[PDB]
């Protein structure tokens, strides 16, 4: 896992390897398509709210 | 080095001690401290010792 916050910062399976400023936005691509959903790049993702 | 006592160095926690091997299993986190807050045991990641 991977997540994310406006702030910016990331934590790898919740340990915050690296610490980033303020984020805007953000775009991703890898090879979800509609087919590989079992075995896309990532599994699930939601906005999520402290 | 290994099971001996010896000057660690780890992560700017440093100091003299003897370490051991344990078998123990985690996804995640890698360092665990005691309440005082000194590092009894830990694991690395690329081959979870
Ligand atoms: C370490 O491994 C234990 C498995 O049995 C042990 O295997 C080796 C390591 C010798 O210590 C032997 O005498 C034992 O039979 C696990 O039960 C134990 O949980 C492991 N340690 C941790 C911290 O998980």
């Amino acid at each position: 896992e991977i997540v994310i916050t406006k702030y910016g910062d990331v934590y790898v399976n919740g340990f915050g390897y690296l610490h980033l400023g303020l984020l805007d936005a953000v775009t991703i691509n890898f090879t979800g398509h509609g087919t590989d959903d079992d075995v896309s790049g990532f599994w699930t993702i939601a906005s999520t709210n402290f | 080095t290994l099971d001996v006592c010896t000057k660690y160095t780890i992560y700017g926690f440093k100091g003299e001690g003897i370490i051991t091997l344990t078998n123990s299993s985690f996804l995640a986190g890698v360092y665990y401290t005691s309440d005082s807050g000194q590092l009894l045991a830990f694991k690395n990641v690329t081959s979870g010792a």
